[PDB]
RNA sequence: AGCCAGUGAUGGCCGUGUAGUGGACUGCCAUGGCGUUGACGGGAGCGGGGGAUUAGGGUUCGAUUCCGGAGAGGGAGCCUGAGAAAUAGCUACCACUUCUACGGAGGGCAGCAGGCGCGCAAAUUGCCCAAUGUCGAAAAAAUACGAUGAGGCAGCGAAAAGAAAUAGAGCCGACCGUGUGGUUGUUUUCAAUGGGGGAUACUCAAACCCAUUCAAUAUCGAGUAACAAUUGGAGGACAAGUCUGGUGCCAGCACCCGCGGUAAUUCCAGCUCCAAAAGCGUAUAUUAAUGCUGUUGCUGUUAAAGGGUUCGUAG
RNA sequence: GAUCUGGUUGAUUCUGCCAGUAGUCAUAUGCUUGUUUCAAGGACUUAGCCAUGC
């Protein structure tokens, strides 16, 4: 039947977004990324860079 | 091998004309039978009136209820079945309202595990169903 | 000129004021302040033109 | 509605949207020349492709062909004068070996940094957009300006700029009025 | 020029014109033809299968627009 | 798969009508003309110059600004003109329609702007003859201003196209990795510039937008730059998490393969990250991918496909 | 730029189609939008019906 519709979206607890400083935009953003991965890290001759690595938590 | 003539262009033209009817893609664009059977008269979207809300089951490996509605079109009074996407989103439809209906992709072929459904609901009361979902707008 | 201290235009010189009045276009004289006064709005003129098409004399 | 103006397109998106090798090569170019968006790179791609395509057609033509001589001279004149090819290379076959950074070397944002008027490659773009650079005593404020070979020594600060011999700028003026 | 095809009329004959048409896609030819009716004076006497030269005229009938000179 | 001839079909002879030739038409005569090299009939469709996609060959679109043709609700006749079988000319009939004193009289936006309806779907009931031209009994000036919704100008407008902001240099701690050189926040100066607003004013036919300029004795202004960038995604194709909560084959995602039955790499959310960016998703049609229409250039023993065998005309 | 990838099996090599991918002065709808230049704009369906002014 149609008795249960939108059940999950109405059940999930509410959580609010965080407040953060605005990131640079435009040409300043591309500049930030270029130093984010090609500088500011000394991992050279290995190319073993991971853009998004998470802490170990696998329960 | 085949005909290699230098004066045999007539035979080669006739061959290609006859054999071009054998592919379903080319035949569908030159035959006019598809447009008549298509509830949209060759149009991207269409407007209709909601008749009732139905729940159709999913195909065998899956198991669910897909929450469709029955819609009668306005331009030609044909009846179709359309699927309302996203969580919840059935409470925004109601009965006797007026909706904008679009294709599902694949150009008339059924999509996914929903049996025989090839249309989706886009606008309800001319506001936008996804905008209602994201709360960017309120129902008139 | 863009981003500069230069400007270019056109210029006319007439032998006397009498020749200037005769030849200069009206809107150019009106810029100085000495052209013909004004004329009524064009809409009213063409309105009466059709009205007086129903009448004689 | 009864108009006869013209317009066209200057760039083109690439097929295969996500190749890790092309993604990194393009990112390297952007963060080192200080570009704003990938469309600036893709402009250079098409202008390069046009010279290569016409050179390929001409090279296929036999030598002493009237079309080959006239067009061949014209393209070398443009390539030498613009600074793409050094004056020793003249065979029309060095056109095809042109690469992307060769064209990006002649950009006004680059040349300002090379001459030493700026402390970085992003400082130079800010200066260009804010009406400080004059090429031949004419203020130019468009980074994509491609400097000719006969105009590098004439590049200098503009008179109207505060860094030149102009009036004090915004900070000085509002401090005085304070 | 053409080939006399039929001489069943009175002071009138039919001539056939054979040519070859070139289709661009297949880089090959194909035979075509056109039929044309003309007026033939009693000075001449052509049989079916001869060659004739014809020059333009003014409209002499519903279809006739050419006249026969120098049967060969 | 046959078409054309009473009542013109193909040709001939004197004629008539036209501006003129002609079967355009009257009388008489002959029996012709077209067709598998696709006639006759049916379907879609205004032609072209050209657009999109492009190794090459091709496929597809073209109502639309230039050229040609046709029409003015439906369909026929005709006067005046050198020229019309004209729609802001006339006459009648057919369908809808306005005023009236009930005797009658009118109306034709597929011209300009505007309304109803139809639909997925499309702008102001604006100003001007300054430019470009046409018409004219006209050059401009005066005791004396030709018309012109052709035409041009501005309002609305992410169809699409071209440029391009949302910050640049350093300071002092805290550091991060690597071997002392970029780097990641914390305090803090120091210049520069345009969104924004105003003219001695330029433009303008008059207004607007650009372009100049914040003294030339003499002219306002970023610092949690609150002047705050979004739209889609993170199992594979395909760039990007073996992160943390909720649900429990339900709710839902999923273009395809698939995910969900208590530890969900896929659902609903928070945090990070990725693409491209004043742009970005979805639907439908179409081009390339497609050597899956093959002339260049396919396949036919078994995957779809060699006729049961001979003779034979056009080709 | 003369380019391809996922789905038939316990594995393998094929034929073959579904799905992915890039455009479109190509239309429409959704979300979001500071500056400037150039611009198409009731063909698509109903050559449907039209108040008022020119
Ligand atoms: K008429
Ligand atoms: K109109
Ligand atoms: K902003
Ligand atoms: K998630
Ligand atoms: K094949
Ligand atoms: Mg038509
Ligand atoms: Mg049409
Ligand atoms: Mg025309
Ligand atoms: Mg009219
Ligand atoms: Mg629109
Ligand atoms: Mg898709
Ligand atoms: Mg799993
Ligand atoms: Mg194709
Ligand atoms: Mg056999
Ligand atoms: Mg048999
Ligand atoms: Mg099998
Ligand atoms: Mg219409
Ligand atoms: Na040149
Ligand atoms: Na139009
Ligand atoms: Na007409
Ligand atoms: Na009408
Ligand atoms: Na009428
Ligand atoms: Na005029
Ligand atoms: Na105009
Ligand atoms: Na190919
Ligand atoms: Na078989």
């Amino acid at each position: 039947s149609l008795a249960r519709a939108g059940k999950v979206k109405n059940q999930t607890p509410k959580v609010s977004k965080q407040e953060k400083k605005k990131q640079p935009r435009g040409r300043a953003f591309k500049r930030l990324k270029y130093t984010q991965r090609y500088l500011a890290k000394t991992l050279k001759a290995g190319e073993k860079l991971r853009m998004n690595k998470q802490p170990p938590g696998k329960a | 091998t085949k005909t290699n003539g230098q004066h045999a262009a007539r035979k080669l033209v006739r061959l290609r004309r006859k054999n071009r009817w054998a592919d379903k893609g080319w035949k569908k664009s030159h035959t006019f039978v598809a447009q008549k059977a298509n509830p949209f008269g060759g149009s991207s979207h269409a407007k209709g009136i909601v008749l009732e809300k139905i729940g159709v089951g999913a195909k065998q490996p899956n198991s669910a209820i897909r929450k469709c509605v029955r819609v009668q079109l306005i331009k030609n009074d044909k009846k179709i079945i359309a699927f309302v996407p996203n969580d919840g989103c059935l409470h925004f439809i109601e009965e006797n309202d007026e909706v904008l209906v679009s294709g599902f992709g694949r150009s008339g072929h059924a999509v996914g595990d929903i049996p025989g459904v090839r249309f989706k609901i886009v606008k309800v009361s001319s506001v936008g169903l996804y905008a209602l979902y994201r709360q960017k707008k309120e129902k008139p | 000129k863009f981003g500069g201290g230069k400007t270019t235009g056109f210029g006319l010189i007439y032998d006397d004021l009498a020749a200037m009045k005769r030849i200069e276009p009206n809107y150019r004289k009106a810029r100085l302040g000495m052209g013909k006064k004004k004329l009524p709005a064009r809409k009213s003129v063409k309105e009466r033109r059709n009205r007086n098409k129903k009448i004689r004399g | 509605m009864r108009n006869y103006n013209n317009f066209n397109r200057v760039w083109k998106a690439p097929r295969r949207p996500f190749e890790k090798e092309r993604l990194d090569r393009e990112m390297k170019l952007c963060g080192q020349y200080g570009l704003r968006c990938k469309r600036e790179i893709w402009r250079v791609n098409m202008t390069l492709s046009k010279m290569r395509r016409t050179a390929r057609l001409l090279l296929t033509l036999p030598e002493n062909h009237p079309r080959r001589l006239l067009e061949g001279s014209a393209i070398m004149r443009r390539c030498h004068g613009y600074g793409f090819l050094d004056e020793d290379k003249d065979k029309l076959d060095y056109v095809l070996s042109l690469t992307v950074p060769d064209i990006l070397e002649r950009r006004l944002q680059t040349v300002v940094f090379k001459h030493g008027l700026a402390k970085s490659v992003h400082h130079s773009r800010v200066l260009i957009q804010q009406r400080h650079i004059a090429v031949a005593k004419q203020i130019v404020t468009i980074p994509s300006f491609i400097v000719r070979v006969s105009s590098e020594h004439h590049i200098a600060f503009a008179d109207a700029s505060p860094f030149g011999n102009g009036r004090p700028g915004r900070v000085k003026r509002v401090k005085r009025n304070a | 020029r053409g080939v006399v095809h039929s001489t069943k009329m009175r002071r009138s004959i039919v001539i056939r014109r054979n040519y070859l048409h070139f289709i661009r896609k297949y880089q090959r030819y194909q035979k075509r033809h056109r039929n044309i009716t003309v007026h033939c004076s009693p000075c001449f006497d052509p049989k079916p299968g001869d060659e004739v030269v014809v020059g333009q005229c003014r409209p002499l009938s519903k279809t006739i627009r050419y006249n026969v000179l120098q049967v060969v």
